[PDB]
């Protein structure tokens, strides 16, 4: 829960007036940094925009960095048909006293690469990991330079950003006629934090399952979510649903 | 690779008519990164809208939230139109004031 | 060694009077008040009163009061509440504690149980309980009454899935309770299971095996 | 009376986890506030005096704020020592008053039980009496529901339920219900159930037997 993260994004063929390339930064579920190609400069992103400094422009020499080799990237593929290349670079909390760090890299939607700490170098098992791995590896400095911040900058900082926001959902249960002999009873949790939350349903007192589950972020920093079962007519006013969120005392029960 | 939009369509705070709150579109899920998204009122484009930055979740599919301030009347209709490399047409997503 | 040491459990009829005792030792009783506090069944606290030994004075709750005495003995280092027109209401857990002017209690005693009814003392009846992978066995501790009673198993050599239920009130005015124990199933055979109840009010033990 | 209105009266929470329970009182009672602990079979135990003081020995974890009315006890990383009841108390004016206490609970995952029927005993046979007994064996959470079936008649009002507290390794609970009917009633019927509705089971475990 206590993470600092950052996404990063490479395309091979930007729509017209897109970036091929743009990062976002996360400390817990909140974003705080944003850049891309275009601009070409790490941006404060909400409450950081309001500041005194030297952080932002190192932050902005990385990433110019990773801009120039993730679309470097590219060209060890040789292929026709687009490529996404996404990385995911940071480090945990862990249960210890520790870093967990995370350096994974997805090409076309699924992962392929990763930077292996103990030896200090990408690597991977499809020939585009070990073509992109090398053509990276050719650059001194930069197993160095991703070796530093995921054992040493990273974990600094997550420490360092030390020195617990709740907010309960607002619930509603309603039901809506469904097919013929049939309705759907959907729970629904309006702007909560933080974002663990859980529903359930029963009936009569017993496990209805879980419904079909849906959630999404509020422009806040809230977030909602929602659940939906389909139950036979007549029948609706034999259910309730249960939400469990760390804005409650106790598991909430929600009625028709 | 290719994955289709999964589009989420709700208020921020339970909807009553004449009360101020927000409208969102949650795209979520998709890929390629590729995607437009509009907010419409009664049939046609709203103008006054902003978005987050487009990130991606640990299974490596994008997503995206648009969103608006606006004020739920009785008649008014609001939808969501996405249009992503994976949709034969771009899908509407009504807003149900139930969900 | 600072404490306060509460006078035994005590059993008394409507109408009737209570005196509980509570001893100071390990501090100079004369240079602190007393408090009293009552806590009857699964329900929360209340102040009855305190008193301050050099002066005399008591400072009393009015929902008492008509029938709560509060008093202290310089020469055994003894405070005392009496407690008049005994009714079933009063039945509780009364504390005393060592209070200042300026502080909350941080010494209390542990308590002395007041029942207030007319049943008599009685000794319990002990039936056995008994009927997969994982069996379970029990006693079921039926018809005393003062309460409480402590039930082991094997002598207390078997405490692993014990479960032992807070005692409930039944409409003959006397307890009951059961006390059960779930086992491997194999075990059945050759090992021997036996609850040992202890019912210290009416003076009587029971070892029950149960099969 | 100053009033102390405590809440919320009970919550479930996890190790390690920031718990948050508030008193108001009905009068300025001025910072003249004490905070208790209390485990069961024990007396109240002080851990903060005047609002804010920690007692000797109280570990930092626990802290206590406010001014005027409003106040709070904040245990800032919960450990398992802590699952108890606490209680707040104004010691400003008299009568002094206590709050209503909150219970602090174990959370832990939702557990189905595992049910037993027990027939009367025939030692017990002979005293005019039946109790015939179902046990509902380490579940979670603590609401359940226990129906009593004669042959098949529901009985409703001849049967009284009894609860543990929290397991010492498992968080769960355990439940007796016992079924009271007089020898002859017993006698004159088949088949005893009883039938277990818990949100942790998908339909009702029915456990029976009949006499014989």
């Amino acid at each position: 829960h206590l993470s600092l993260l950052y996404h990063l994004t490479a395309v091979s063929s930007p729509a017209p007036g897109t970036p091929a390339f743009w990062v976002s930064g996360w400390l817990g579920p909140q974003q705080y940094l944003s850049y891309n190609s275009l601009r070409g400069e790490a941006e404060p992103c909400g409450a950081w925009v309001w500041e005194n400094s030297w952080y932002w422009e190192k932050e902005t020499t990385d990433l110019r960095i990773k801009e120039k080799l993730f679309l470097e990237a590219f060209k060890a593929l040789g292929g026709k048909g687009p490529y996404t290349l996404q990385g995911l670079l940071g480090c945990e909390l862990g249960p210890d006293a520790t870093s967990v760090p995370t350096a994974k890299f997805a090409l076309n939607g699924e992962e392929f690469m990763n930077f292996d700490l103990k030896q200090g170098t990408w690597g991977g098992d499809w020939p585009e990991a070990l073509a992109i791995s090398q053509r990276w590896q050719q650059q001194d400095k930069a197993a160095n330079k991703e070796l530093t911040f995921l054992l040493f900058s990273c974990p600094h900082r997550l420490r360092e950003h030390l020195e617990e926001w709740k907010e309960p959902p607002s619930m509603r249960l309603k039901a809506r006629p469904s097919s013929p002999g049939f309705s759907v009873l959907t729970c629904s949790a309006f702007s909560f934090y933080p974002p663990e939350l859980q529903l359930r349903f029963l009936r009569n007192g017993l496990a209805a399952g879980t419904g079909q589950g849906d959630f999404g972020p509020n422009s806040d920093g809230s977030f909602h979510a929602s659940s939906s079962l389909t139950v036979k007519s007549g029948d609706e006013h034999h259910y309730c649903c249960i939400v469990q969120h760390a804005g409650l005392a106790q598991p909430l029960r929600v009625e028709l | 690779i290719q994955r289709t939009p999964k589009i989420q369509v709700y208020s921020r705070h339970p909807a009553e008519n004449g009360k101020s709150n927000f409208l969102n579109c949650y795209v979520s899920g998709f890929h390629p990164s590729d995607i437009e998204v509009d907010l419409l009122k009664n049939g046609e484009r709203i103008e006054k809208v902003e978005h987050s930055d487009l990130s991606f979740s640990k299974d490596w599919s994008f997503y995206l939230l648009y969103y608006t301030e606006f004020t739920p009347t009785e008649k008014d209709e609001y939808a969501c139109r996405v249009n992503h490399v994976t949709l034969s047409q771009p899908k509407i997503v009504k807003w149900d004031r139930d969900m | 060694q600072v404490q306060l040491v509460q006078s035994g459990a005590e059993l008394k009829k409507p109408g009737a009077s209570v005196k509980l005792s509570c001893k100071a030792s390990g501090y100079t009783f004369t240079s602190y008040g007393i408090s009293w506090v009552k806590q009857a069944t699964g329900q929360g606290l209340e102040w009855i009163g305190e008193i301050y030994p050099r002066s005399g004075n008591t400072y009393y709750n009015e929902k008492f009061k008509g029938r709560a005495t509060l008093t202290a003995d310089k020469s055994t280092s003894t405070a005392y509440m009496e407690l008049r027109s005994l009714r079933s209401e009063d039945s509780a857990v009364y504390f005393c504690a060592r209070s200042t002017t300026v502080r909350p209690p941080g010494i209390w005693g542990t308590g002395t149980t007041v029942t207030v009814s007319s049943a008599s003392t009685k000794g319990p009846s002990v039936f056995p309980l008994a009927p997969e992978s994982t069996a379970a066995l029990g006693c079921l501790v039926k018809d005393y009454f003062p309460e409480p009673v402590t039930v082991s198993w094997n002598s207390g050599a078997l405490t692993s899935g014990v479960h032992t239920f807070p005692a409930v009130l039944q409409s003959s005015g006397l307890y009951s309770l059961s006390s059960v124990v779930t086992v491997p199933s194999s075990s059945l055979g050759t090992k021997t299971y036996t609850c040992n109840v202890d019912h210290k009010p009416s003076n009587t033990k029971v070892d029950k095996r149960v099969e | 009376d100053i009033q102390m209105t405590q809440s919320p009266s009970s919550l479930s929470a996890s190790v390690g986890d920031r718990v948050t329970i508030t008193c108001k009182a009905s009068d300025h009672i001025n910072n003249w506030l004490a905070w208790y602990q209390q485990k069961p079979g024990q007396a109240p135990r002080l851990l903060i005096s005047g609002a804010t003081s920690l007692e000797t020995g109280v570990p930092s974890r626990f802290s206590g704020s406010g001014t005027g009315k409003d106040y709070t006890l904040t245990i800032s990383s919960l450990q398992p020592e802590d699952f108890a009841t606490y209680y707040c108390q104004q010691y400003w004016s008299t009568p002094y008053t206590f709050g209503g206490g909150t219970k602090v609970e174990i959370k832990r995952t939702v557990a189905a039980p595992s049910v037993f029927i027990f027939p009367p005993s025939d030692e017990q046979l002979k005293s005019g009496t039946a109790s015939v007994v179902c046990l509902l064996n380490n579940f979670y959470p603590r609401e359940a529901k226990v129906q009593w079936k004669v042959d098949n008649a529901l009985q409703s009002g001849n049967s009284q339920e009894s609860v543990t507290e929290q397991d010492s390794k498992d968080s769960t609970y355990s439940l007796s219900s016992t079924l009271t009917l007089s020898k002859a009633d017993y006698e004159k019927h088949k088949v005893y159930a009883c039938e277990v509705t818990h949100q942790g089971l998908s339909s009702p475990v029915t456990k029976s037997f009949n006499r014989g």
